[PDB]
């Protein structure tokens, strides 16, 4: 499983903020500063039970 | 674990109902109690929801 | 093509112990060692390897300017408890490329150390431990 | 009789681990059908584990 | 990998995984001389397979545990003590391997020897065959 | 060179070779004694050979096993497992050698220890003879 | 004959790592250890030997500019492969009489550092490795 | 110093001579125990001698060997597996010492170990007397 920073989301709030997003590089879009908003993203997989059964029998 | 074929050993008996007829009854989206392996349990874990799209998933 | 202004400066670094920042840190080490086992077989020459397990070692140095080592471990190792922590290093060289930040899991510590003065010497700590698992928050 | 029949019904659900319910689904296998004096070994090779799908490769050996 | 030892339905499973396990098996062989030819042999038949367990019972949560729940290292002593004194027949299974079998409990050795309270131990574990006694 | 183990058509090849091999071979010698001689000894026929094998099964490809294509670990366990069961006549092959015979299986112990999940193995053969069997004089 | 201008120097030598090329090495070592057998024989004086095997050991360093020994390792060793490395190392030096290039093949490396830093001090990584076969490309 | 073992004409020198070489030997002494004055002892008779040798048979013409024309190392494993096979009654010498009488082979194991196909081997040798029946 994987935690991180949501780029995207940063982005879309610096451009709305109005920002000019050209002149800065990615470890400065990284470390923008927001006003008390926070963006995250993850990824996980959930298990299920077993219920069923598929027999290959051969001869 | 999964409540699928939970047995209740309280339960005495059930009304009698052939297997197409819970068969009908789960893809309708209904918990039942069934009679199998003799003892009596629950057929299958599922919930209400029936119709399903793109965001919501047969998961 | 490399460049001499490319090679990190340890003076940009900086430590986390226990989400606490921690000013007086003088070095940082973490490193993970991997066991080996050799393989000879009769009738060729040449002699080969595989890997068994790995396991973690560092250390830590600082300067002395108040216990917060004891206060960290307290009466948990006295107790019988067994006390585990969480170190984050960050080196950020502004002549470099980017950002390093490593999040080192489960440290144990070796030692703890009560007083060591002499008369005329600036005091120092240094804390050895051992650690399981790590994790990477930016690449350079 | 008490030796006819598979056990295979007492693993819906994730009673057990999924381990142990491999180790369980094989040994009842075999033991189910090793009764039949025309078959002489057999064996559960594969096994995996997809969603609530269990999948395994049976391989039977008779006398002919 | 995990470890279980089951009477029927009552299981345990072991809190901390050893650090090896082995599998002893042998086979009998008669041996004669014949004059002037020498030593002869023949299959005389199998023995029963022999597995020696080691480890300790934690007294607290470790990191290193395979599972949270287990009970307290006297409890799993009590518990396996009882097993052996009325000689139960139990199963004794390693997942992902092909060890799956009935066994009987030989030997129950624990002991206590720093400062942690954990109970280490030593179990050995005899492969069990029942005896099929022909009718008409 | 390689090691293989047969029975009947049925041929298995060992996907490491071990560190070492050795045979191990006896004669029979009586012991007497005379009086005011002291002790004699006269010759009493030779003894089956012996070997043992030590090595173990890969659970993953390495660049020193001696070829791919080889089964699962605890594949090779059962086959062998089940041919010391049944008490099987086998032919042992060590090629380059002088050792090709037909054997028995008197011991088989397996293991593991460490997190790779291979399996270490001791294998014991011991060597089996025939007696020809009288005919009728015409 | 020896002219001194003839002897190679060590900045003039190259490295490539797994194909790609390495601009901040610093030192490369690789070395063939032969292993001997004493014999001794009874009524003679004399000590005589017999080799029995062969292993290879060698190391690299570099400086410290980006995270390429984690990237080249990642979690392979951790989720349990085999991995194994091919390094071509070169030295050309333009008064000597020609080139060496060797190919160092099957490399496993010995361990893995995560952060080594100090105040005021330029950061360097240090990465022993054994190996079982070479190629010579260029002789001299 | 040179080591033989001679079947009539056929003669096997060793290719290698070995580290070291040892003789030994016993008698047997009977002993009673006498009221009040306590034990006795009485010469019974002598037992046969036993060495033991430890070489190696080598696959190439080394600087240290006795000299060259030797066989492979497995002709040599043959030869001396076939005399210990048939019990045929030898004689062994070691030049420059006292050491040369009729042996019988008891034991014979060799082995492979390392990356050079030399064949290690220990020789068991027991001495032979043959026993005299009278006439008239």
């Amino acid at each position: 499983s994987t935690v991180e920073i949501d780029f995207e989301a940063q982005k879309s709030y610096l451009k709305s903020k109005g920002v000019d997003l050209s002149y800065m590089t990615l470890q400065e879009i990284k470390e923008a500063n927001t006003g008390s908003k926070v963006f995250l993203k993850a990824k996980i997989k959930v298990l299920d039970a077993m219920e069923d059964i598929d027999l290959s029998i051969e001869i | 674990q999964s409540v699928t074929y939970t047995k209740l050993s309280d339960v005495v008996d059930i009304p009698k109902m052939t297997k197409v007829d819970a068969e009908s009854r789960v893809n309708k989206g209904e918990l039942i109690l069934i009679k199998e392996a003799g003892a009596i349990r629950i057929a299958r874990g599922v919930n209400s929801l029936t119709e399903l799209t793109a965001e919501k998933g047969e998961m | 093509n490399m460049e001499a202004r490319n090679v990190m400066s340890g003076t940009w670094g900086e430590l986390w112990l226990d989400g606490n920042k921690v000013a007086e840190v003088k070095k940082f080490q973490a490193k993970m060692e991997f066991t080996k086992e050799d393989i000879i077989i009769a009738g060729q020459m040449g002699t080969d390897t595989k890997y068994m397990g790995y396991k973690g070692k560092g250390s830590i140095t600082l300067y002395h300017v108040s216990s917060r080592m004891h206060k960290l471990i307290g009466e948990k190792i006295k107790r019988g408890s067994e006390p585990r922590f969480v170190a984050i290093s960050k080196l950020n060289d502004p002549d470099s490329y980017g950002a390093e930040r490593i999040a080192v899991k489960n440290i144990a510590f070796d030692d703890l150390t009560l007083a060591d003065w002499e008369v005329g010497v600036k005091g120092e700590i240094e804390a050895p431990f051992t650690f399981t698992e790590y994790d990477f928050l930016d690449i350079i | 009789s008490l030796e006819y029949g598979t056990e295979l019904s007492e693993l819906i659900g994730q009673k057990y681990t999924k381990g142990l319910t491999e180790s369980e689904a094989s040994r009842f296998i075999k033991e189910a059908l090793l009764i039949n004096p025309y078959i002489l070994e057999v064996n559960v090779k594969s096994a995996n584990f997809n969603r609530d799908i269990l999948s395994a490769n049976v391989k039977v050996s008779t006398i002919y | 990998m995990e470890m279980w030892l089951r009477q029927a339905e009552d299981r345990f499973r072991f809190p901390v995984f050893p650090s090896s396990f082995s599998i002893n098996g042998k086979a009998a062989v008669n041996s004669s001389s014949i004059l002037k030819i020498g030593e002869i042999a023949t299959f005389g038949g199998v023995a029963l397979k022999s597995i020696s367990i080691s480890s300790f019972f934690p007294n607290k949560d470790y990191t290193f545990c395979d599972y949270t729940g287990f009970p307290s290292p006297y409890d799993c002593v009590n518990k396996i003590e009882k097993w052996m004194k009325e000689g139960f027949i139990l199963r004794f299974t390693i997942t992902e391997t092909n060890i799956n079998m009935e066994v009987i409990i030989e030997g129950f050795s624990y002991e206590e020897r720093d400062g942690t309270r954990d109970v280490y131990f030593t179990l050995d574990l005899k492969e069990y065959k029942r005896i099929k006694i022909p009718k008409v």
